[PDB]
RNA sequence: CGACGUCGCUUUUUGAUCCUUCGAUGUCGGCUCUUCCUAACCUAGCGCCGCAGAAGACGCUAAGGGUUGGAUUGUUCACCCACUGACAGGGAACGUGAGCUGGGUUUAGACCGUCGUGAGACAGGUUGGUUUUACCCUACUUAGCUGGAAAUUGCGAGAA
RNA sequence: AUCGAAUCGCCACCUACAAGACUGGAGCUUGCUCCCUCGAAGGCGCCAAGUAUAUUCAUGAUCACAAGACA
RNA sequence: UUAGGGAUAUGUGGCGUCAAAACUUAUGGGCUCAUUCUCGAUACGUGAAAAGGGUUGGUGGAUCCACCGGCCCCGAAAAUGGAUGACGCUUAAGCCCAAUUAGUGAUUGCCCAUUAUUCCUUUGGUAAGGGCGGAAACAAAGGAGAAAGUGUAGCCCUUCCGAUGUAGAUGUGGCCUGGAGGUUAGGACGAAGCUUAUGGCGUGAGCCUAAGAUGGACCGGCCUCUAGUGCAGAUCUUGGUUGGCGUA
RNA sequence: UCGAACCACCUAGUAGCUGGUUCACAUCGAAGUUUCCCUCAGGAUAGCUGGUGCUAGUAGAAGUAUUGUGCGGUAAAGCAA
RNA sequence: GGCCAGAACCAGCCCUACUGCAUUAUCCUGUCGGGGAUCAAAAUCCGGCGGGCAACGAAGUGCAAGAAUGGGUCUUGG
């Protein structure tokens, strides 16, 4: 499936006055499900970190940047996460996927199932795509062997859903009912 | 067993045997409230079902643990007089209808006529065992069900620890019956490689655009 | 075993409250009878001691079965004399009065002490003082008659 | 014998068995190669007893339970 | 958030059966095994502390050690037999995230309201408009109506908006009962009274017709006037009846 | 029939307390708060509600903003005041 | 026939199919260097330099006005 995040850079600054007449520009990267929580993040970082307000800003720029072409690779993601009991912490994982969005919407899903942490106490610092050499950690580290190969074992296939049934002969492909 | 009157009305009208449709359902290694959901739901729909080999489903867990959960069921009892009190079934047939009980408006007199078309059995009994191809539930098997890792019991030992009687006498039953039905296999082996080679032969004296139109379907 | 601290559980004690009942829910104790709980006295198994043996202590599973006779007191509680393997603790409208009993508490008679000028008062002592009704429904115990599988019908058909 | 009824696949090729972390057969190199019937079809049944220039169908008059049922 | 009814679409809540919806959806990612009040699925709220230890993650330091997170387990003892609502569920039907038919092509998966939109009808307005000098013509063997109007069987037609409610207030050419002044009718070819699987009308109080294989002498409508004027309960009054009962 | 007999009358004695209070639709629709009362199970009084209107029908409007101009000592902070 | 059904057409309403404009660069593609790995390679990755439209139904992206003219209405009237 295609990943739930989007890839966002934000310009923006302050809206001119007399005592500044000529206001810094600021860029930002965010990974959001659309643009109005893009700039609800960006008005967000600049009010914590500049002392900005949305009341009194511009918005310059609000566009998706777009992937690159589908390759496996091995992504690195520097992120943090807040909880009442621990403060802030911050970690650095690797994962392998095909993009960075994806790689992202995977480090949110992983973050959610391992220390049940939501989309808004999650911040991203970094993400990069890392050489096969620079990898540290085997989980990720044994999928780029030469001569990699599995088998396929306790599958569960189900059927086309025009073709599924309800009843079916023991040793038969014939249904009975439906 | 029939009256004299119906027996007469029957003569008198001069029919043939009858017998409803009916569909028999082979419940070895199905998980058990997965399988009594969907049969519960036909009932409801109106069909008629019957099961066997009900001693030879599953439930996920350990057997200890299942059993334990059965002697809870067993504790449940009215102090004041226990003859009109819960009414503890061992037998896995009894487990099966009582299951499926549970999942139907059981005070209506929709849900008992549901009810009572249905017919549990342990084993494949002689009036059951030529009438026809059985079935079985795709969504309900326990291959792909339950993880292979996981423990999981058989119902017919858990039935004979909590209090069935009837194991071995269902054991022997079914053996006798695999025999039987193994022996009459190995007979009319000769029939079916005959009836084969005809229709591999037919081919050569049928029409050629006959064949080309079975090539294009694919039954060639 | 465990001070100084600190966290919990229970509703078998007394408080706190005033939600139900004032054209009325019979109120202390005992006797009789049944059932339930375990925070285990005895009986069955284990573990460990500062357990040589004997006698014991501290734990775990376990409520299947047991847990007494008397003197004084209305007592519950208490204490003493004996027997025993042991004489554990509790709930059931502080189980149980159309089941009993009526000794206590709490009417009207009467005496004493203290209080009050007095009529009178006292969770102070004392003596005497009506315990009503089931033939109704259900529950329980025994005792009879009788249909019925579409659980009274459909002709609607399934044999371990 | 009242009785008119609802139901609309049948078989004497399914109506035997077991396993989904191993199903036709081998080989070592243990996941690849080679061989075979090539590894996702119970059989019939749907209007000539069988794929051929054979044969009665009305007026039951444009839908109406299917005016017909031992395939 | 509520006049009497259809259609469409939603809210809160849900899509294993009970029970409508994923006939147990995906060509989405992780985590979890719980032996007698039997893991979990409890918003408000209707169970759990200090302190400790099986798997899965993260910070530092060596060449394997401390630290702290997720889920699970111990800590965790009562009185009739019992409660994620029940069954059951473990390639979840559990917990945390995230979708709508799935790296294929861009925008709403489905189910359920006295809510929203829209259609029909009723009723009331601080309601808004139009018509009301009979245009002409027309015998049986195209038809009727047309009131200057608060309120009716509404003078007629078009249009818009509101409609629940205890205590309480007010309105009604609103209903019903005994008597009086007027007016207009009925009755021995059968008045009043009484009976009903007798229908018709009205939102309703009620009104009217039919039948009596009932009865035997009085009485209906309309406008005004008048009052000892409407019953389900007051441990209500008087009379009659009744289960208990062929019982004590 | 006695901690004041019975019979008739004043007597339908008084009750801030308990019980009851008979047809239908329609338009609207609350309060348990203030002050005084030998007042605390009751009244009077204002408020909330209904009816009737009067007046030149957009007027002397607002449980809401903006701009300008006044008022304040809670939250926070301090004890190096 | 003031009864029961089927189909046709008309007005209204309801629900469908058929879609253009902007944008893309942290991107596309060659070549040189180092970097990695192998049995030798390639590939994941990092600099420079030269060209650019990832255009198949490109893209999970910001708007959309496509009925000159497909079915339902025993949910409305003829
Ligand atoms: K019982
Ligand atoms: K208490
Ligand atoms: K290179
Ligand atoms: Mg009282
Ligand atoms: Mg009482
Ligand atoms: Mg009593
Ligand atoms: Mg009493
Ligand atoms: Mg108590
Ligand atoms: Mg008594
Ligand atoms: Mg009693
Ligand atoms: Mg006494
Ligand atoms: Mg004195
Ligand atoms: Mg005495
Ligand atoms: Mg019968
Ligand atoms: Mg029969
Ligand atoms: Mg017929
Ligand atoms: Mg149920
Ligand atoms: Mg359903
Ligand atoms: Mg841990
Ligand atoms: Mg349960
Ligand atoms: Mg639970
Ligand atoms: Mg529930
Ligand atoms: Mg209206
Ligand atoms: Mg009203
Ligand atoms: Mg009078
Ligand atoms: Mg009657
Ligand atoms: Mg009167
Ligand atoms: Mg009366
Ligand atoms: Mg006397
Ligand atoms: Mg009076
Ligand atoms: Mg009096
Ligand atoms: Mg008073
Ligand atoms: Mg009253
Ligand atoms: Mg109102
Ligand atoms: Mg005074
Ligand atoms: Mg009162
Ligand atoms: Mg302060
Ligand atoms: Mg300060
Ligand atoms: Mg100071
Ligand atoms: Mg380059």
């Amino acid at each position: 499936v295609k990943p739930h995040l989007r890839h966002y850079q934000v310009v923006g600054r302050e809206s001119p006055s007399e005592k500044n007449p000529e206001p810094t520009v600021y860029k930002f990267e965010v990974f959001a499900p659309n643009f109005v929580v893009a700039k609800s993040r960006f008005w967000r970082m600049m009010r914590v970190k500049n002392k900005v307000k949305a009341t009194h800003g511009d918005v310059l720029s609000c566009k998706v940047v777009k992937d690159a072409k589908l390759v496996a690779r091995n992504y690195l993601v520097d992120i943090a996460y807040y909880s009442q009991r621990c403060g802030y912490t911050r970690m650095v994982k690797e994962f392998r996927d095909v993009s960075k969005t994806g790689a992202v919407s995977q480090a949110y899903h992983d973050l959610a199932s391992r220390h049940r942490a939501r989309y808004h106490n999650i911040e991203v610092l970094n993400v990069k795509s890392i050489p096969d050499h620079e990898v540290k950690h085997l989980s990720i580290a044994q999928y780029h062997a030469p001569n990699l190969s599995f088998p396929l074992l306790q599958r569960r296939t189900k059927a086309t859903r025009k073709d599924r049934a309800i009843f079916v002969k023991k040793n038969t492909k014939r249904a009975v009912v439906a | 067993f029939p009256s004299r009157k119906d027996a007469f009305r029957a003569q008198r009208k001069g029919a043939k045997k009858h017998r409803p449709e009916i569909i028999v359902i082979d419940l070895k290694d199905h998980v058990l409230g997965r399988a009594a959901a969907v049969v519960a739901k036909q009932l409801l729909l109106g069909k008629k079902i019957t099961v066997v080999r009900c001693e030879q489903l599953n439930i996920a867990g350990t057997e200890i643990r299942n059993k334990i959960k059965y002697l809870q069921y067993l504790r449940k009892r009215k102090l004041t007089n226990p003859t009109k009190g819960p009414f503890h079934h061992r037998a896995p047939s009894d487990v099966f209808v009582r299951t499926v009980r549970s999942m139907l408006p059981r005070y209506t007199k929709r849900g008992m006529k549901a009810l009572n078309s249905l017919v549990a059995y342990e084993g494949i009994p002689p009036n059951v065992v030529r009438t026809g191809g059985r079935v079985v539930i795709p969504r309900a098997q326990r291959h792909v069900c339950y993880r292979s890792e996981r423990p999981y019991t058989v119902l017919g030992n858990m039935c004979k620890h909590v209090g069935w009687k009837y194991s071995d006498v269902v054991a022997n039953l079914e053996k006798a019956r695999v025999e039987k039905a193994s022996r009459h296999h190995e007979k009319q082996a000769k029939l079916r490689d005959a009836w084969k080679s005809a229709r591999k032969e037919a081919l050569a004296k049928m029409p050629k655009h006959n064949v080309e139109v079975l090539k294009k379907f694919g039954y060639a």
